[PDB]
């Protein structure tokens, strides 16, 4: 028996429509099994498309409140990362969080994940993170992700130095500021506050981000099926401690 | 080692503009005076109605430090209909990117976004501007019909420039063909005399250009970054970009021929996500007259002693050969996020050995994250991996980015006609750029005889009113590569019996001086003579001291009067590094 944390990272980029009925189905059905082998559960919701600047978003007036235009189709506008709901025990929240959520959209295949990931990680408070529990954080998306030095396109040269940068709506606001982080300044802060991150994509993206879990320590791997029981099996056996 | 840190020239530009985004240098018509070229893509102009727009400045450095704007283009925006605006240059960071030759100065802006001519967009195409003399003319060859992300609406052309030796410009445009990357080539004369100001589209017969390849070739981003120099063995200046995000972000550098746009090598990172590529540079840097590929990983993680992981960025050097093949070695970073190979400047023969010499910057090293710059010298071996010069920032980080000392650099040229290349060092962080002047380097050959080695307890015979004496004779010869004096002043101190502390018992003194040590003021002439001088000393009577045991060292110490050996710029010289020292012997 042991106080367990669970951070839902979704990507709501335009990439994910084929694979949303899957992540909701994976949602509600980790909302389930975690009340099994613990009873201190708390688990909280993020999501994340691409940094809002040329030239990963159209800078035209009307791709800017509807990035799906030319489709045509109506998705949210493009944002970096919202921190949505910090980890809390109730888990019909989590579910009530899920079901609504809609896609968005950008240009550019790969997407901001690593933002997210650095501001919910340092973000001791604004998430929650217990003082001694298993800090896990799940990730989603069906693409490739960004890195340090690749806004350089965009216009933006100060690197990130992973503090706590969420608005009072929640938001990264500091996403058109601050560069995308590296590898290693996500290692040099994932361990400072100690979280496993749990990497759960696509077949053809996971001989990609398996060499991303070999850099980052404790990091693991998962793949993204229609019965996403699968990526449960790995909190099942990632609860052996020991 | 001979870069000048006591008085370096100290340029600025308007504050939060960036400015030192992007340095180089300035030579042009015949003898004249030259400039430091500093890019500032976040300056506010006088533009009507364009934020922002970015300019290149001409700051002079024959006296008063005084910066003067290049006027490149005046105008705003232009309509293509009425309220319908063709061009967007507020925050086009004009002057991301500076590359001159001779009378020529290229400048880009690399978020120049431009309206399609079908329909109303806002793609960043980018746009150049190259001036030669009086007339400018703009150079846009990713604006074209070929338009939307499947084509060069967002190549972002100009993002990275260089010159070749022919006449021929080379433009980088990582966002081609959905981010595939695209490397364009034009001969200058034909970008000038093709120039239409009421065409937005125009079509160059002698452009080489990488076309469009399968799509699992998207998202690599090159032209990230560009260097010239020749390869396959011919004559023409060749093209090598970095690829960072290719082979799965493990990063790679494409080598094309710089004749029909072929490819000729390969590089590969060995790293994920270490951007393998970000900076490239290309210079013969072992004597050999074929140019060598440095690839900047700034990104690169190594590991420690303790066992755990440490960015500290990496630097590739991969000496050419004429059977074809490359001989790599791999220089690590000395800071951790210091991004050791941000960026990489040959410097020429910084020190004039006979060796090309390269700087390679951290910008985000040293205390408070302020900067540093290595200066690494070449041998017929290669690189020497260990610096012998470390430049340090000395701006601290107001709130906002970091001084970012070093982040863009250039060298290999001599603007003060003192014998040297000197180089150019870019902070956009604190707005500002840095002039380092290298100092000349003086070889000294110091020798040092004692005849006879053995002493006699009473063997005299020098004239006194007669005691046991011997001869002392030094030679002293000097001698500088460069633009310096002939008449180097040397003070030069000698110390009989040393060895015995102050407080001992000491045996030696000169025979006329009466005082254990001589001084003595020495003109002495390089390249002409070695200038020699003798002196008699004498040893003590053995009844003055019983210790007959501790060996008699003669010390001999020299050192140079800068001042006068200075400049009429006021740059000192300095000694070459493993042998300045004083020497010894004795009997
Ligand atoms: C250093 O490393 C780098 C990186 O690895 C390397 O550079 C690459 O080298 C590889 C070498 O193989 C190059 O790969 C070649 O690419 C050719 C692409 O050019 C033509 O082919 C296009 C093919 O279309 C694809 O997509 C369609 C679906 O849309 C699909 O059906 C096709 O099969 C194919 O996958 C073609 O479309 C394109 O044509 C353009 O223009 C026409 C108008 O004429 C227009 O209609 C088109 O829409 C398009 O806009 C273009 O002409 C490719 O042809 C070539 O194919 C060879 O290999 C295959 C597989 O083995 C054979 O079956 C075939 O017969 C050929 O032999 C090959 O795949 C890659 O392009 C390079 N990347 C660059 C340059 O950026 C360097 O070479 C390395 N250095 C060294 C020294 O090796
Ligand atoms: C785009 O441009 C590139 C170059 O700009 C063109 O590439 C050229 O292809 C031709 C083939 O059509 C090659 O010529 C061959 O030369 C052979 C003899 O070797 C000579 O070339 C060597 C090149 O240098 C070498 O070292 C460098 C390292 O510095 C390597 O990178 C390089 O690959 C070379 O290995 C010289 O060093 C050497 O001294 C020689 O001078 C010939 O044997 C060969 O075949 C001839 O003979 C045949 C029968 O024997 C006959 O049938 C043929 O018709 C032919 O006459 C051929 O001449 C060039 O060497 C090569 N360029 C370079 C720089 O290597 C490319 O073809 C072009 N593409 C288009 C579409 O135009
Ligand atoms: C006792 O002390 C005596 C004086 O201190 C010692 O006499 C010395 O003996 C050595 C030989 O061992 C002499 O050295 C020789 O010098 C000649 C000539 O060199 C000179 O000439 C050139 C120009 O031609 C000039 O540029 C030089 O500066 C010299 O002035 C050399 O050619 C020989 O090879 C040899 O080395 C000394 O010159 C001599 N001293 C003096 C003052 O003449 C004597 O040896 C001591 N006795 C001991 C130790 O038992
Ligand atoms: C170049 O010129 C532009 C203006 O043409 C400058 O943009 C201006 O930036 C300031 C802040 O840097 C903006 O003012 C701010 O307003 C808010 C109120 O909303 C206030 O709380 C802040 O304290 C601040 O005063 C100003 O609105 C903005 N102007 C425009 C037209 O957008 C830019 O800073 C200049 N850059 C350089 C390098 O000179
Ligand atoms: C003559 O100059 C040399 C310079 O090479 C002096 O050697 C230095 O000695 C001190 C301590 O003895 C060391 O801390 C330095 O590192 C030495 N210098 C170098 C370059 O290694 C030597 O001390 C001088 N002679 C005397 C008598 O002081
Ligand atoms: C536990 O949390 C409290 C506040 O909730 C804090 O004061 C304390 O330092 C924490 N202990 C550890 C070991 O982190
Ligand atoms: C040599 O010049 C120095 C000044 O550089 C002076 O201090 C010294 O007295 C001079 N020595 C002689 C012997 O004239
Ligand atoms: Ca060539
Ligand atoms: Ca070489
Ligand atoms: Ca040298
Ligand atoms: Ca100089
Ligand atoms: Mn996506
Ligand atoms: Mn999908
Ligand atoms: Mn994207």
């Amino acid at each position: 028996d042991y106080p367990v944390d669970l951070y839902y990272l979704m990507d709501l980029s335009a990439s994910m429509d084929d694979d949303l009925n899957t992540i909701k189905e994976l949602g509600s059905r980790l909302s389930k099994e975690m009340s099994k082998l613990t009873s201190n559960f708390r688990l909280g919701f993020g999501s994340f498309v691409e940094k809002p600047v040329s030239p990963f978003v159209k800078t035209t007036p009307e791709e800017i409140a509807n990035p799906c235009s030319s489709i045509p189709y109506f998705c949210l506008p493009t944002f970096g990362f919202k921190h949505i709901l910090p980890l809390t025990n109730d888990a019909e929240r989590f579910n009530e969080i899920v079901k609504n959520q809609k896609i968005s959209a950008n240009i550019d295949t790969p997407e901001g994940g690593f933002d997210a990931i650095m501001q919910a990680a340092v973000c001791k408070e604004k998430i929650g993170w217990r003082n001694d529990s298993l800090h896990l954080l799940v990730f989603v998306s069906d693409a490739d992700s960004h890195f340090g030095m690749d806004s350089k396109l965009a216009g933006i040269v100060c690197p990130n130095d992973g503090l706590c940068h969420l608005d009072s709506k929640n938001e990264y606001s500091m996403s058109t500021v601050l560069e995308y982080p590296t590898i290693g300044q996500l290692i040099d802060k994932l361990v400072q506050n100690n979280v496993l991150l749990i990497f759960a994509v696509t077949q053809e993206q996971v001989h990609l981000y398996e060499n991303y879990a070999k850099l980052i320590p404790g990091a693991t791997v998962g793949l993204l099926q229609k019965d996403s029981g699968n990526i449960l099996q790995l909190i099942i056996s990632a609860y052996e401690e020991l | 080692f001979n870069l000048d840190v006591d008085s370096p020239a100290e340029y600025s530009g308007p504050e939060g503009s960036y400015f030192g985004f992007a340095v180089d240098f300035f030579v042009p018509s015949a003898s004249s005076r030259m400039f430091l070229l500093v890019g500032a893509p976040k300056a506010n102009t006088t533009q009507p109605g364009i934020v922002e727009g970015g300019q290149v400045l001409k700051c002079d450095w024959s006296s008063t430090r005084r910066c003067q704007p290049i006027e490149f283009d005046a105008t705003g925006n232009r309509d293509y209909a009425k309220d319908d605006p063709l061009e967007f240059k507020s925050h086009q960071w004009f002057g991301a990117s500076v590359r001159s030759k001779q009378d020529k100065i290229l400048a880009c802006a690399p978020l120049y976004h431009w309206r399609t001519e079908m329909k109303q967009e806002r793609e960043p195409v980018g746009t150049c501007f190259l001036q030669d003399g009086t007339k400018t003319v703009e150079y846009a060859p990713c604006r074209s019909q070929d338009i939307d992300a499947d084509g060069q609406g967002f190549c972002q052309g100009g993002f990275s420039i260089d010159f070749t030796k022919a006449d021929r410009v080379l433009l980088g445009g990582p966002g081609s063909f959905y981010w595939q990357g695209q490397l364009i080539s034009d001969q200058v004369a034909e970008i000038v005399s093709k120039y239409d100001p009421n065409v937005y589209s125009i079509k160059y017969n002698n452009q080489l250009a990488t076309r469009t390849a399968q799509a699992i070739f998207d998202d690599s981003y090159l032209g990230y970054s560009v260097a010239v120099g020749d390869f396959n063995g011919d004559g023409i200046d060749d093209f090598v970009s970095g690829v960072p995000r290719a082979a799965r972000t493990l990063g790679m550098v494409y080598i094309y021929d710089g004749k029909n746009m072929s490819s000729l090598y390969n590089f590969t990172g060995e790293q994920m996500a270490a951007y393998f590529g970000f900076s490239v540079a290309a210079t013969d840097i072992n004597g050999d007259d074929y140019a060598d590929v440095f690839i900047g990983a700034p990104l690169f993680m190594d590991r420690g002693s303790d066992g755990k992981l440490q960015e500290v960025g990496q630097v590739s050097v991969s000496l050419q050969r004429a059977s074809g093949d490359f001989q790599t070695t791999k220089l690590n970073g000395f800071e951790v996020f210091a991004r050791f190979g941000s960026a990489i400047a040959p410097l020429g023969d910084l020190d004039q050995d006979g060796f090309n010499d390269i700087a390679i910057a951290a910008p985000y090293g040293g205390e408070d994250k302020k900067g540093i710059v290595y200066i690494f010298n070449g041998r017929s071996t290669g690189l020497n991996a260990v610096p012998s010069q470390i430049l340090e920032g000395q701006w601290a980080a107001r709130s906002g980015c970091p001084p970012s000392f070093g982040y863009s650099m250039k060298g290999a040229t001599d603007i003060d006609k003192n014998g040297y290349p000197d180089l150019i060092v870019g902070a956009f962080g604190v707005d500002r750029a840095i002039l380092y002047r290298a100092r000349p380097v003086i070889t000294v050959n110091a020798g040092l005889e004692v005849y006879p080695s053995i002493l006699n307890q009473d063997n005299k015979t020098c004239s006194l009113p007669k005691v046991s004496c011997f001869n002392v004779r030094f030679c002293l010869k000097a001698d500088g590569k460069g633009v310096l004096p002939r008449k180097l002043n040397f003070q030069v101190e000698l110390l009989l019996d040393k060895l015995k502390q102050k407080g001992a018992i000491r045996r030696a003194l000169f025979l006329y001086s009466r005082s254990p040590s001589h001084s003595k003021n020495m003109t002495i002439s390089r390249g002409g003579l070695m200038q020699c001088e003798e002196l008699i000393a004498y040893l003590r009577d053995e009844s003055e001291f019983r210790d007959k045991l501790t060996p008699i060292t003669i010390f001999m110490e020299y050192r140079l009067d800068y001042r006068t050996a200075a400049d009429t710029t006021g740059l000192q010289p300095i000694l070459n590094q493993f042998t300045p020292a004083n020497i010894s012997r004795q009997a």
